[PDB]
């Protein structure tokens, strides 16, 4: 269920890639 | 056979782990020792756009449950991203 992918966009948006 | 996700998470530099470490936290915003109950994690879902319930939530546990104890940690959880690295199946 949800991807790390998405799960690091919502979670965690700021600071990432 | 082999380790393609315990091998990966030792495997791992800061400039990943300071991304992980940001969900394992609040993945346990209200924990009492620092693990993960869905009660924790579902608290996110609402905020990915989704919402599962607690009688499902186990899978997002029980995917990386290589102890018996119920809840994930900087253990099992970690790898619970590796295995969700890249979509290309
Ligand atoms: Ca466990």
């Amino acid at each position: 269920r949800m991807s790390a992918d998405a799960m690091l966009k919502a979670l965690l948006g700021s600071k990432h890639k | 056979m082999d380790d393609i996700y315990k091998a990966a998470v030792e495997q791992l530099t800061e400039e990943q782990k300071n991304e992980f470490k940001a969900a394992f936290d609040i993945f346990v915003l209200g924990a009492e020792d620092g693990c993960i109950s869905t009660k924790e994690l579902g608290k996110v879902m609402r905020m990915l756009g989704q919402n599962p319930t607690p009688e499902e939530l186990q899978e997002m546990i029980d995917e990386v449950d290589e102890d018996g104890s119920g809840t994930v940690d900087f253990d099992e959880f970690l790898v619970m991203m590796v295995r969700c690295m890249k979509d290309d199946s």
